[PDB]
This record gives structure tokens, sequence and C-alpha cells, in this order.
């Protein structure tokens, strides 16, 4: 029982959108959905963010699979993360768009790049913890690969304490699905 | 929106010195972006990343800043780090550029080279008349060109035009047109450019007759 | 090595369009966002257009509505549809790679011309200017559009050669050039200046005699 909402980067930056979606799959579908199950709504977010679905639009594990793979890259010629997770945290998971009363808040942050709007990602993250919402960040290395280490460190600080079961690294976008299986079995 | 101001706007400085260009933002930004762009030429990536050296961009040139103030810096001007320095954003819409700084080099004063030359008599037979006056070689880059038919000042048809800072010994030079009609050529007889720079307490002068 | 080159500049008038084109090469053009980038003549720059390796475009205010920025992999090249051009689009347009989300110009090419005017494309007259070390030149007065070649004695002759900036008046552009050599080379030895005007297929070697 825990309400889900997926924060994700479709700025300019993020190629190919493709392996984007077969993670939302693949990680999706390994999911029971529903009003008394797990809910989750999808955040897309660039040079402004959008709501892709909210957490109770679909009640049906299915209906979540065929929306998701219906998802199409809005772009952005900025990657406004801490404007995305704020977004999700005071929009997404609110009564009115679906968040049930009591349930446990779970956050996905998937990005490939510094957040132009680093400036006021310290006090987006601690309002996260303020709602006590467990946040898990997935960081893709591609573009770097450059140091990839003040990338590292920022998409860490997004992740909940212990960093270690929280944040993970992908080399690229292709990457991204081989997390799936680490990424549902941590949020359990 | 953010707008980029450049400061100075532009400067004059001796090799060896340190350099120290501005950058403030009306917004604040995370990044800034220079490139250096010389007469003539496409621009080319200079720092990005806020301090981190393009490709090929010398070791002298370092970047820094935060918040709505960024530098770039030049530990050693050199006499090839002339030319004109933009910085850049990237984190508001639409990205753009700053005025840009242009940067000259000092160097030894030194006079003009004033040279005069008739209209051509190929020019003559279409109706013009063109007198031209070649300043050259010079420094500073601050100079005063008259016109002067028949000793009465005259300057209604007169277009100049300067060259950037030479590459090749930093020097100035610019040319001075004075364009009439065949016949008002004809109607006068003695022509002379006077050039005044600090280089001399009295204009240089050169003329004709006929 | 990574490359970038611009075509599709020329004269055109104003209310017409211009389709300019960048190939692109070494590098995995389809994974990068591309941009076009301006600079009126004697002004700073003003990026224009960009378009992801998604296909997502954004434009500059002055331009949406009137430019296309788009794209065929295929061919790894950039395009740049210009409709109801107006006389402040004429600029130097420079084709380039983002970095990142874009908004970094990683790399540059060396530019194509877009001129928007209504004045009539017209050949340069070449006149020749004569009189320890001479000063003779040239000037190329009445052409348009940009841009004149000029050399002297083919090239051969580079040294002690001032060519300066095309001063544009009444629809039609002017320059200058000079050479100095020693006294003692003119006229003896001979001194041509070399002028080409490729929009008007224009071609002249103006010797300078005495
Ligand atoms: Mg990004």
């Amino acid at each position: 029982q825990l309400d889900i909402v997926i924060v994700l980067d479709g700025s300019n930056s993020i190629y190919p959108w493709e392996s984007v979606i077969a993670f939302l799959n693949d990680l999706l579908k390994r999911m029971d959905i529903g009003p008394k199950q797990t809910q989750v709504g999808i955040v897309q977010y660039g040079e402004n963010v959008t709501h892709e679905f909210n957490l109770n639009k679909y009640s049906s594990t299915e209906e979540v699979l065929v929306a998701a793979n219906k998802i199409v890259q809005r772009g952005g010629r900025q990657t406004m993360t801490a404007l995305g997770i704020d977004t999700a945290r005071k929009e997404a998971f609110t009564e009115a768009r679906g968040a049930r009363r009591g349930v446990k808040k779970v956050m996905v942050i998937v990005t490939d790049g510094e957040s132009h709007d680093n400036y006021r990602l310290k006090q987006v993250i601690q309002d996260c913890e303020d709602e006590n919402i467990q946040r898990f960040s997935i960081a893709i290395l591609g573009h770097y690969n450059l140091s990839t280490e003040k990338f590292v460190e920022e998409i860490k600080s997004i992740a909940s304490e212990p960093t270690e079961k929280h944040f993970f690294n992908v080399s690229d976008e292709l990457a991204l699905v081989t997390i799936v299986k680490a990424l549902g079995e941590r949020i359990f | 929106q953010i707008q980029l101001t450049q400061s100075p706007s532009s400067l004059s400085a001796s090799v060896g010195d340190r350099v120290t260009i501005t950058c403030s933002a009306s917004s604040q930004v995370n990044h800034m972006f220079w490139y250096q762009q010389k007469p003539g030429k496409a621009p080319k990536p200079w720092i990005y990343l806020t301090s981190y050296l393009a490709s090929g961009v010398p070791s002298r040139f370092s970047g820094s800043g935060s918040g709505t103030d960024y530098t770039l810096t030049i530990s050693s001007l050199q006499p090839e780090d002339f030319a004109t320095y933009y910085c850049q954003q990237w984190s508001g819409n639409p990205w753009t550029f700053g005025q840009g700084t242009k940067v000259e080099i000092k160097r030894a004063d030194a006079a003009p080279t004033v040279s005069i030359f008739p209209p051509s008599s190929e020019q003559l037979t279409s109706g013009g008349a063109s007198v031209v006056c070649f300043l050259n070689n010079f420094y500073p880059k601050d100079i005063n060109v008259k016109w002067k038919i028949d000793g009465s000042e005259r300057q209604n048809g007169v277009l100049n035009s300067w060259t950037d800072q030479d590459s090749k010994d930093s020097t100035y030079s610019m040319s001075s047109t004075l364009t009439l009609t065949k016949d008002e050529y004809e109607r006068h007889n003695s022509y002379t450019c006077e050039a005044t720079h600090k280089t001399s307490t009295s204009p240089i002068v050169k003329s004709f007759n006929r | 090595e990574v490359q970038l080159v611009e075509s599709g500049g020329g004269l055109v008038q104003p209310g017409g369009s211009l389709r300019l084109s960048c190939a692109a090469s070494g590098f995995t053009f389809s994974r990068y966002t591309m941009s076009w980038v301006r600079q009126a003549p004697g002004k700073g720059l003003e990026w224009v257009a960009v378009i992801s390796g998604g296909g997502h475009t954004y434009y500059l205010d002055s331009v949406e509505g009137r430019f296309t920025i788009s794209r065929d992999n295929s061919k790894n090249t950039l395009y740049l549809q210009m409709n109801s051009l107006r006389a402040e689009d004429t600029a130097v347009y420079y084709c380039t790679r983002g970095f990142g989300d874009g908004g970094y110009f990683d790399v540059w090419g060396q530019g194509t011309l877009v001129t928007v005017s209504s004045a009539k494309t017209t050949p340069p007259s070449v006149y020749p200017l004569a009189p320890s070390m001479v000063t003779l030149g040239c000037l190329v007065k009445g052409y348009f559009p940009e841009p004149v070649t000029v050399t002297w004695n083919s090239g051969s002759l580079s040294s002690g050669v001032h060519t300066f900036p095309a001063v544009l008046q009444s629809d039609l552009y002017t320059l200058s050039s000079s050479v100095t050599v020693p006294s003692s080379t003119w006229p003896s030895e001979t001194v041509t200046c070399n002028v080409a005007h490729p929009a008007s297929s224009t071609k002249v070697d103006k010797k300078i005699v005495p």
C-alpha cells in the first residue's frame, strides 16, 4: 500500500526517449495497481512540468502500462529537476490528484544531467522529508562520458538515506532496464 | 528571461598584465560560458561550465563565478589574445550572449604614415572624383582627419573606415575617402588631407595641386 | 574531426524566402540537439532556433512564425527555412552543435552570409591609386552585395597590405586597399591589385601605373 509518483526528465538531452519508456514499462508491469493496492502517477519535466496522469486516473496495472507507453517526450532547453520534484511533492501527492490519505508517498526521479535550478534543490528535498516521501534517484551518466562526480553527489542528495539503497547509476538510457529488478525489490 | 552585461565594454592592457572580464546576469544562473571571436571569424568555444577550458585554449585562461557574477581571467595577456569575448547563459530562455568585451593590446606609440592620392583619370571619365588618404600603422587608435579644399575645410562627402588592431604589429590604420563630382573637383585646385594624432603637436599634412 | 558547414546564404529581397542548410560530420549527428545563431553586421551574437535529437523545436520571439528549424538525420543535415525575411534578418548565420540540453554551442561552422535588401546586384569599379618606401592602392567602389576578394600580385605580395572594411552608403559598398613596397621596387617591379566580385561574376587585375 503506497502511492508512487515517477518524475521523468524529458529535456532535450534525454535520448532516445524509447529506452526511457521501455524502462517505465519493464518497471510498471511488475506492480499490482488498484485503489486498494499500489497507485502510480507520472510527471514529466524539462523547461516546465506536466502531469502525464494522476495517481488515480488508472486503477488497473494494464491500464497503466498502455497509458505509460503513450507518454511523449516534451523536450526542454533546461533540466529543472528541482521544479519537477517540488511540483510532484505539492501537486501530484495531493488528495485532489488521487493521493490516498495515510498511504506511503514514494517519488522516483530519473535524470541525465545537473539541474539548472540546483539552487533550490536543498530546500525542495528538505520539504520532501518534511512530508515523509521516500525518494529513489536514478542518474544516467551518458552525456558526461568530463567527471561525473559533482553530478553524482547532486543526484544522491536527492535519494533518501541510506544512499546505497535508494540511489542508482547507469551508463546510458539503454542501461536503464538493468535496474527495474533492484529498483523494484527495494521499494518492496 | 536573463540579460547579460559585460564590463568593461572594452579594455586596453600590456602584455604580461593580468586581465579580468566580468559578466553580470540579471537573475542568478549556475553556470556561464565564454567564446572568443576575432575579426571576420566565427566565434570559438573558449570556456564552458564556468571554468573548463575548451580544447586548445592556452593555460593562461581561467573562468570563475557564481550567482549573478562570473568572470574570465587571462593571467598574462599575450598579443594573440586581442579579440571580443562573449559570455553566454543557457539557464533562461531565450539563451543569450553578453554584448561582449573587446580587448586590445598596448604597444609603443607610433606616428601614422599618410599618403594622399588624387582621383583616378579612369574614374573622372564617369563623372565621379574620389580623393583617397591612407593613415597607416599608428597607435593609439585615436585619430582625426580633416579635408581642406583650397584652404577651406570641407566635409560633406567624407567616408572613413578603420581597420581592427593589426594581428602582426598591434597598430591601427584607417582610410578617408572624399567623393565629389568631376565638376566640383575641377572647380578647385589644391586638395589636402590633415591628420591629428598624439604623436606630434602639429598635424601631419599631405596634399597636391593640378 | 567534428565539423559543421553552412550553406544557402545570399542576397534576397525583403519579404522573400531563403533556405539554409548545414552538413555535419565527425560525430553522431542524430544524438545532438542543434541550433542556429546569427550575428548582424557589426553586432553581437543572437541565438535563433534549436531542435533536439528528439525533434523538439524552440525559437527566438523575433523569428517564431517565420523561421522553421528542421533536421534530416539520414543526411546528417540541419535546415533553417526562413520566410517573410526583413532587412533586420541580415547577418551571418552559424550552424552550431549543442551540449547538454543544447544551450552550450560546442561547434560552429564558418557561417553563411544572408543579405536582405532591395538593392540591386552591382559590379565594383576598380580604380588604381598611384602617387624610402612607396604606398599604392586601389579603390573598389560601388558594388553590392558583399563579398569582394582583394589580393596584390595574386597574393604573392601579402606584406605591408591594408584592406579596409567596406563602408555601406546608399545601397553600395566601397572599400580601399593599400600596399607599401620599397621605393626601389615600384615601378621597376610590377604591382597590380586583383579584385573579384563573385555576385556579378567580375574579375579584374588592375596594374598600378605611375
Ligand atoms: Mg537533462
